[PDB]
RNA sequence: UUUGGACAAACUUGGUCAUUUAGAGGAACUAAAUUCCGUAGGUGAACCUGCGGAAGGAUCAUUAAAGA
RNA sequence: GAGGUGAAAUUCUUGGAUUUAUUGAAGACUAACUACUGCGAAAGCAUUUGCCAAGGACGUUUUCAUUAAUCAAGAACGUAGGGAUCGGGUGGUGUUUUUUUAAU
């Protein structure tokens, strides 16, 4: 589906990581020019911000041309999911950046 | 000899629904959701809630007879996120474990064709 | 849910307890048509045999979505499921018909991708028998081999002449057979093997499958048909000793 | 489509018919004087109730008489007057009928959501609804009492508190809860409506309680007296001399500037007089001691 | 038509007793550590419901060879 | 029990809500294919098949002979170079193709 193979050996141990997949498309509609720059905004500059939610809500994404993927624990799939789905309808990545220290937070 | 039932795991949101029919369709055999076994409100769509479920759901129907699963996995469909959740894998991977033999797993998910 | 959530108004209703139903439930086995293998297929609850709204009315309407590896034993075609209709009831065996056959949807979804385009046919036809099928035809582009360029793109008149041939030579072969005929040309994949050697001529069709076959309008019952697609049988006696 | 009266163990009395299946209260007199009650109220889901009357002895007597002038669905309560029953139910109708012409005698909505039952005592309105609070009525509006969820049911306790059901718990009137229920509870009935008995049932278990713990204040009472007694009993021993039991006592009630002048009192007797280091009764009287204490 | 009649739910005036009052004194005791326009709607402007629009908003892995 | 959310709540539900299966009706839309590709004067335009006309490029040893352009008023609708691709044409000469049914 796309992950790396230690991503996949980290879904094989420790079996209660499940793997959760949705779509740009439902959610705002996203003609083309637009999903452009979505996948450009979740990605970031050289994939710093999709690095930023990995090591922030301890999750590992991967995302394909109209359709993402999120592997992990339950509620931090949720977590990574309500993060992805604000900076899909269009936020500043400054504060996705702090909502993400409020999460971290809620990680400690 | 074994005989064969239906899974029809449906993985809805704030919801996970497991039900194994005998292969027509009709005669549906323990209803359960992921309501009827955790008392939270918050997570009757939790990966555990449905584990529990189809625990309860191998439980009775290897009381009834049914040996085999013929496994279908129904997302939420429609205009929605067309892709199972968290709580199809979850109830996949308990009534896999739990001493019945599963067969032909599937995606049962409805397509729109461009609806509203 | 829980002792803390609620009481909603609709747990006042009192809930009429126990019905046990599964002890009163029936098993009955299935017998697939005589153009298959390993005729059968599984077993199915119905209800107790009584009167008043019998069993065998309470049948004889329902359907079946059996895999046609699990008819064939044959793991080449994992997918293209079909849908058997019960018909005729007779002797704790459901003697079933056939009524659809469905591509599961893994298959064609890992079969479409981008850089190639892909034709679709559909014909409503007779058989030679009275059933009317709204029969389906997937088709898709062929990277040609020695080939540089990344389209593969069909000119879109080559698209109504790949249509128009293929919506002929299918409509030929359903025509020019019956149903149990359809079926067992259906399973050893030929039409698609046919659509492909009398339309690589115009474009090289990278691999046709058929993935719908819809019934619409079914003539009679005829039981002493649906019993020849079987086998004969005759129920008679069992001692009465009393 | 029914409700029926059962008489004499026990035996069919009389049947009554017609209505959309009666799936509702019953109720009848608290006056009874004859051998025999002469109102039976139902409700229905019809929107509407039906009293009738009970005949004679001595037959079967599957009748049907009396108006259905009513709401035209739960919780109908008689009165010992027997002038004025209750049909609270259905969305905030707290509406109270007059077992005659029934007429809209007095209607009320002060509650939020659905009400659940209406009771009132022989010993002044007290119904139960869904918005966790029971209110009590003349008139208008008298109290409100509120716990955790949805109460069912409430009955007057012999003049004024009430008790009342299914939070989780058998509840008092605020004070005292009784919360050895698991699930939901249908079932509240006393004996004397004051004494020593209420019942109460969840989806399984019965518990009956004893209302018979009102000599608990009288022991408590006790409790207090003896607290004084063998207290005025140790400054009597400090003044008086007799150092042993006034350990006792000061141990028992652990005054520790009174232990400490009881024993130096006591060691000084000992280093003055002539296996023995204090006087020896005092000696075993903390020899013989527990461990709590120790 | 009541031959004639004890009684009879509610009331009038007083008493009798009780409930809280409500706060206002007096004087005792015990305690006291993401932005915007046009069409239409209403919220006071904003803002918001729904539609067409311009981002002036910041692309990381994955990519045509497989030898049963 | 269903719904719904960050939690809830409203609502629906033993006259069987959710889910399952067999159908039937209704309107709207044309998932994937979908690309830095196609068309139209512009807004816009994606199911199949047929009809009705129109248009563009190419091809041309065909015809007419300056008929052209530019816009008030009015009118209808709302610096040079290279690679790749789409449509048409020419030439080459391998595989797909095939052969007395037509086509190209």
């Amino acid at each position: 589906l796309g992950f790396d193979l230690d991503d996949s050996i980290a879904l094989l141990r420790l079996d209660d990581l499940y793997i959760e997949t949705f779509e740009v498309k439902d959610v705002k509609t996203l003609t083309g020019d637009h999903l452009s720059r979505a996948i450009g905004r979740i990605a970031g500059k050289d994939g710093k911000t999709k690095f930023a939610i990995e090591n922030a809500t301890r999750t590992r994404i991967v995302l394909a041309d109209s359709k993402i993927h999120i592997l992990g624990g339950f509620t931090h799939i949720r977590m990574a999911r309500e993060s992805v789905v604000s900076l899909i309808l269009g936020s500043p990545p400054g504060k996705v950046y702090g909502n993400l220290r409020t999460v971290a937070s809620r990680l400690k | 000899s074994q005989v064969f039932g239906v899974a029809r795991i449906y993985a809805s949101f704030n919801d996970t629904f497991v039900h194994v029919t005998d292969l027509s369709g009709k005669e549906t055999i323990a209803r359960v959701t992921g309501g009827m076994k955790v008392k939270a409100d918050r997570d009757e769509s939790s990966p555990y809630a449905a584990m529990l479920a189809a625990q309860d759901v191998a439980a009775k129907c290897k009381e009834v007879g049914i040996t085999a699963v013929h496994v279908k996995i129904r997302a939420t469909g429609g205009t929605r996120t067309k892709t199972p959740g968290p709580g199809g894998q979850a109830a996949l991977r308990a009534l896999a474990r739990s001493g019945l033999r599963i067969g032909r797993i599937e995606d049962v998910t409805p397509v729109p064709s461009d609806s509203t | 849910v829980g002792k803390n959530k609620r009481l909603s108004k609709g747990k006042k209703g009192q809930k009429k307890r126990v019905v046990d139903p599964f002890t009163r439930k029936e098993w009955f086995d299935i017998k697939a048509p005589s153009t298959f293998e390993n005729r059968n297929v599984g077993k199915t609850l119905v209800n107790k045999s009584t009167g008043l709204k019998s069993a065998s009315d309470a049948l004889k309407g329902r359907v079946v979505e059996v895999c046609l590896a699990d008819l064939q034993g044959s793991e080449d075609h994992s997918f293209r499921k079909i849908k058997l209709r019960v018909d005729e009831v007779q002797g704790k065996n459901l003697l079933t018909n056939f009524h659809g056959m469905d591509f599961t949807t893994d298959k064609l979804r890992s079969m479409v991708r981008k850089w190639q385009t892909l034709i679709e046919a559909n014909v409503t036809v007779k058989t030679s028998d009275d059933y009317v099928l709204r029969i389906f035809a997937i088709a898709f582009t062929r990277k040609q081999a020695n080939q540089v360029k990344r389209h593969s793109y069909a000119q879109s008149s080559h698209i109504r002449a790949i249509r128009k041939v293929i919506s002929e030579i299918l409509t030929k072969e359903v025509q020019g057979s019956t149903l149990a005929q359809l079926t067992s040309k259906l399973i050893p994949e030929v039409i698609n093997k046919e659509i492909e050697n009398a339309t690589k001529d115009i474009f090289p069709l990278q691999n046709i499958h058929v993935r719908k076959v819809k019934l619409l309008k079914q003539p009679k019952f005829d039981v002493g048909a649906l019993m020849a697609l079987h086998g004969e049988g005759s129920g008679e006696e069992k001692g009465k000793k009393v | 489509n029914t409700a029926i009266v059962w008489r004499y163990k026990f035996d069919i009395y009389a049947k009554y018919i017609g209505h959309s299946a009666a799936v509702t209260a019953v109720g009848l007199p608290n006056i009874v004087s004859k051998g025999y009650p002469e109102f039976l109220l139902t409700a229905s889901n019809d929107l509407t109730i039906k009293k009738w009357i009970i005949p004679k002895p001595t037959a079967s007597m599957d009748v049907q008489i009396i108006k259905v002038s009513e709401y035209t669905i739960n919780a109908l309560s008689v009165s010992p007057n027997d002038s004025i029953f209750a049909t609270a139910s259905y969305d905030k109708t707290c509406k109270i009928w007059n077992l005659e012409n029934g007429e809209l005698e007095a209607t009320l909505a002060n509650h939020k959501r659905g009400l659940w039952d209406v009771s009132f005592c022989q010993y002044l309105l007290a119904t139960s609804s869904g918005d966790k609070t029971v209110k009590i009525w003349s008139s208008v509006m008298k109290t409100l009492e509120g716990h955790t969820n949805a109460v069912q049911r409430c009955s007057f306790i012999n003049k004024q508190k009430q008790l009342i059901s299914c939070g989780a718990d058998g509840l008092i009137k605020c004070l005292k809860t009784l919360d050895g229920h698991n699930n939901r509870l249908w079932a509240l009935s006393t004996m004397n409506d004051g004494d020593m008995i209420v019942s109460a049932d969840a989806d399984g278990v019965f518990q009956f309680w004893k209302d018979c713990t009102e000599q608990e204040i009288e022991e408590e009472q006790e409790k207090a007296k003896l607290q004084v007694e063998q207290e005025q009993s140790l400054q009597n021993y400090m003044s008086k001399g007799d150092w042993t039991n006034a350990f006792l006592l000061a141990m028992t009630l652990d005054h520790p500037m009174r232990l400490f002048n009881v024993l130096k009192r006591a060691l000084g007797e000992s280093r003055s007089r002539q296996e023995v280091i204090f006087n020896e009764e005092l000696d075993q009287a903390i020899s013989i001691l527990n461990d709590e204490q120790l």
